[PDB]
RNA sequence: GGCGCUGCUGCAGUUGAAACGCCCGUAGUUGGCCCCCCGCCGCCACGAGGAAACGGGAGCGCUCCAGGCAGGUUGGA
């Protein structure tokens, strides 16, 4: 059955961009997916999106501008102390200068730079670069 | 004094005087700006009574200086499961923000049923879809619905047609 | 722009071209890449010398035949077609 | 104790629990199947012959830690030296909660406690459980699945070091889950 | 659906309207379609067929839109809901039918296979209803006793 | 040519499966028919598979067919 | 250690070694979407409390050094 909606969303988006598409539909939607797309947008990797209601689990329409080298999730959501972040940075990311590991903390969803800017830990949910 | 529940908080007296349906009464009329200024609250277990004749009622009010909406008075509850001592009491699901804000947008245009909603992420905004046949009789009322919805929920809103 | 020194100077040897369709970098030894240019008449049905528009396409967009529609869409955005 | 005793006028009538306890005591004297006469050590047994009522007929106490005495212990007729409210023991040390695994013994139950154990090499967990024996006063009655709170006492048998001090009922025919707490 | 006990993979289903409101031609009030529902339940019609009859004769697409509740809930409100839910009852009926067919034909292994599948589904659904407090905690499906409980 | 997925053309959207549309919706509808011998008019589901009678007649006027249903000697409409 | 030939990070299973003949099914593992601003877990951070030697590490020319805790108001943080 369906377990990880975010994993399927990110696979669909990577496929659509690798083809060279302008838009892609991902279903279902969820609060976590909207948070992940909001972070991707604020870093500049995707354009506008739109969540369309259907009195069910909704759909999302995503606009693409060809800046996404890769995006994925980490399952299960291992927890990370503040000092192990860097031992993860040199594991998933192509460098120490660009790319983003996304954590959920008691201060919200955020990338790793802000996580060591607030010197806290959390649980890893995914990455894009 | 028999047309409203509150008393003695008195901005528009004349609404109660003119509304004098013999069994019905209202509470807490309001004024919202933005042109032709604008919302009339009713006790909740009479909305079905008020909405019965509401298309031909709002005409016999629009007090030409203002425009009138009829909305129900609804309570939003803060916590789910208040733990009072030894037990937890469950918040009714109709009392959440997500339910009340969806009811307000439906009561804002009651004779007409919206046929779709989308949330755009450009500050996010809400796009509301209406049937095209009734483009007239709403065209001149749309800015009022948008402004009033932002006044009662603080959500940006735009309107498009089937 | 490209990569910068710590002071503000670009330490990059050269900047690859980007695809007009899919924004992908061209790269050297991609010999299926093509750059081509369009006249932009503007003058009573006759062209103007040395005033063109110019696009580029990487080999990935050509290998599947996506260019016939994407080039048309790009042209309809620059006032060269409709 | 700054405030002193508001005024109900049915108090002295409602102390008919005195004749209640008295006749329970005289019933214990007739069950000749027993070998010993059971009685609290805190109570004379000459207070039962008297009629002026001036002296109490049953002993009870408070255990502290914000745990209040159940009225079933205050108005019961049972004898239990291991009851924390009406016996000769005390509560001190760790206070824990669990679920009733088995209630097949005589004034004794088994409690199942659940917890997680982290394995660092694999970066993951395993679920673990332990069983704890506890003493059950007659002032409570429980079944399998109910939540209980137990507190530490002195050794009481080969396996028991705890005493039931609170009960949270759980409905029969419900899905059994890990439920660590 | 058609996928718990086979390799089906079919998707045939119904899709209900987005707008949740009465029909333009709806004359009925809740108090007058509750009437028809209760008359049909007293007559012995199962709850899945009541919706069919209201759809096909009274031109009502969804009962919830005109009343605000669902059919089984209205039955429960007027004390006319069944002791056993309809789907569990239908599965028990099919099990009784297959067993009665097998009493004359002991060489039919295909029917024995399907009997196993039906009874497994019955036990799983009975456990669901039992832990949900929609059935007595002592409820149990018994193969030998199942023929005469259908009368009650 | 430039299609936007957020505002699809309804004509090419009706030819897709009811579930993989942008917003799922029903395929059926109601409609009015006139009794061949009675002046009045009745409202009938388009995919019926249960008896449908006249106000007067005792003959069933519908034939279930596994899809949209047919009718016996009556003349129809769409509302 | 080499060895990603023990693989959590991180192996292999068409043909090199390797998918049970198949279906049901308990323990176990896993489980869509939705309310925020209560309680109880987990989780993150910061504290308290308990041993030194070892291991890190501030300062110091046993002539250097492996050391040691020295020393010229001090110090062993
Ligand atoms: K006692
Ligand atoms: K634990
Ligand atoms: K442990
Ligand atoms: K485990
Ligand atoms: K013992
Ligand atoms: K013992
Ligand atoms: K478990
Ligand atoms: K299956
Ligand atoms: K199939
Ligand atoms: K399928
Ligand atoms: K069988
Ligand atoms: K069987
Ligand atoms: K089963
Ligand atoms: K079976
Ligand atoms: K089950
Ligand atoms: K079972
Ligand atoms: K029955
Ligand atoms: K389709
Ligand atoms: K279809
Ligand atoms: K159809
Ligand atoms: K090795
Ligand atoms: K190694
Ligand atoms: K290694
Ligand atoms: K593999
Ligand atoms: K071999
Ligand atoms: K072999
Ligand atoms: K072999
Ligand atoms: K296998
Ligand atoms: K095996
Ligand atoms: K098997
Ligand atoms: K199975
Ligand atoms: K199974
Ligand atoms: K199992
Ligand atoms: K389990
Ligand atoms: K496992
Ligand atoms: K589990
Ligand atoms: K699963
Ligand atoms: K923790
Ligand atoms: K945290
Ligand atoms: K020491
Ligand atoms: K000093
Ligand atoms: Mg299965
Ligand atoms: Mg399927
Ligand atoms: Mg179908
Ligand atoms: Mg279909
Ligand atoms: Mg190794």
């Amino acid at each position: 059955v369906r377990i990880n909606v975010l994993r399927d969303a990110l696979k669909s988006i990577c496929n659509a961009q690798r083809i060279g598409k302008k838009q892609v539909i991902v279903r279902p939607s969820s609060k976590v997916i909207i948070e992940f797309l909001q972070l991707m947008q604020k870093n500049g990797y995707i354009s506008d999106f739109a969540v369309v209601d259907n009195h069910r689990s909704n759909r999302i329409v995503v606009n693409l501008i060809g800046r996404l080298n890769k995006a994925g999730v980490i399952s299960p959501r291992f927890d990370i102390p503040a000092n192990d972040i860097e031992k993860w940075v040199v594991n998933l990311l192509p460098s120490r200068l660009f790319g983003h590991i996304i954590l959920t903390t008691s201060q919200g969803i955020m990338d790793h730079i802000e996580a060591q800017h607030r010197q806290i830990g959390g649980k890893v949910i995914g990455y894009f670069y | 004094r028999k047309i409203r529940k509150p008393f003695e908080s008195e901005l528009e007296k004349q609404v109660a005087g003119t509304l004098l349906l013999g069994t019905l009464y209202i509470s807490s009329v309001k004024e919202i700006a933005v042109d032709k200024k604008a919302v009339v609250y009713v006790p909740y277990p009479m909305l079905q009574s008020f909405q019965k004749n509401s298309e031909a009622l709002i005409l016999k009010l629009e007090h030409s200086g203002h425009r009138f909406i009829i909305v129900a008075n609804r309570t939003i509850m803060k916590n789910a499961y208040v733990f009072t001592g030894k037990k937890s009491i469950r918040r009714p699901r109709s009392r959440t923000m997500t339910s009340v804000y969806n009811c307000i947008l439906d009561d804002i245009c009651y004779p007409i049923h919206v046929i779709g909603k989308r949330t755009l992420y450009p500050n996010p905004r809400l796009q509301v879809v209406l049937p095209k046949a009734v483009y007239n009789e709403v065209s001149e009322r749309t800015k009022t619905y948008s402004a009033v919805y932002k006044a009662l929920t603080e959500r940006d809103t735009e309107f498009i047609f089937m | 722009i490209g990569m910068k020194n710590s002071s503000g100077v670009v330490v990059d040897a050269y900047i690859p071209r980007k695809c007009s369709a899919t924004n992908r970098l061209i790269g050297p030894k991609d010999h299926a890449a093509v750059q081509l240019s369009v006249a932009r008449v503007n003058d009573k049905g006759k062209m103007i010398e040395n005033n063109y528009v110019t696009f580029a396409f990487c080999g990935a967009i050509r290998s599947r035949g996506g260019v016939d529609s994407a080039f048309m869409l790009l042209a309809q955005e620059h006032g060269l077609m409709e | 104790r700054h405030p002193l005793r508001p005024d109900p006028d049915r108090e002295r009538r409602a102390l008919e629990r005195a004749e209640n306890l008295r006749k329970a005591a005289y019933e214990m004297a007739e069950n000749q199947h027993e070998r010993a006469y059971h009685k609290q050590s805190q109570i004379f047994q000459g207070r039962f012959l008297r009629k002026d009522n001036a002296r109490c007929l049953r002993f009870y106490k408070s255990i502290g830690m914000g745990y209040h005495t159940p009225i079933t212990a205050i108005n019961g007729t049972y004898i239990d030296k291991k009851c924390p409210f009406t016996g000769n023991v005390s509560i001190r040390g760790r206070i824990l909660r669990g679920v009733v695994h088995s209630a097949k013994m005589q004034r004794s139950i088994i409690v199942r406690r659940d917890y997680l154990h982290f394995v660092q090499k694999y970066k993951r967990y395993e679920r673990r459980h332990k069983h704890v024996a506890a003493h059950l006063s007659p002032c409570f009655r429980v079944k399998e699945g109910d939540i209980v709170t137990i507190g530490e006492c002195r050794p009481l048998s080969k396996t028991i070091r705890f005493n039931v001090i609170k009960v949270e009922p759980v409905s029969e025919a419900a899905k059994k889950r890990f439920s660590p707490f | 659906m058609g996928r718990m006990h086979s390799k089906g993979k079919g998707i045939s289903r119904s899709a209900i309207p987005y707008t949740r409101a009465p029909a333009p031609w709806n004359k009925y009030t809740p108090e007058d379609v509750c009437e028809q529902i209760c008359k049909l339940a007293k007559k012995g019609t199962p709850p899945s067929r009541i919706g069919l009859i209201l759809r096909d004769q009274f031109a009502i697409g969804q009962v919830k839109n005109v009343t605000g509740s669902k059919i089984v809930r209205i039955l429960k409100a007027k004390g006319l809901a069944p002791e056993i839910p309809e789907d569990l009852y239908c599965m028990i009926k099919k099990a009784v039918a297959i067993r009665k067919h097998l009493e004359r034909s002991r060489r039919d292994k295909d029917s024995k296979f399907r009997l196993i599948l039906v009874e497994s589904r019955i036990h799983r659904l009975a456990r669901y209803y039992r832990q949900a407090r929609r059935l007595p905690p002592t409820f149990r499906y018994k193969s030998d006793q199942a023929a005469a409980l259908l009368a009650t | 040519m430039n299609v936007d997925l957020l505002y699809p053309d309804p004509v090419e959207e009706q030819r897709k499966h009811k579930l993989k549309r942008l917003v799922q919706g029903p395929n059926s509808y109601f409609l009015e028919i006139k009794c061949a011998g009675c002046q009045d008019i009745v409202v009938v589901y388009s995919h019926a598979n249960t008896p449908v009678f006249c106000p007067g007649c005792t003959s069933q006027i519908s034939i279930p067919t596994g899809g949209k249903c047919a009718f016996t000697s009556q003349v129809e409409r769409y509302r």
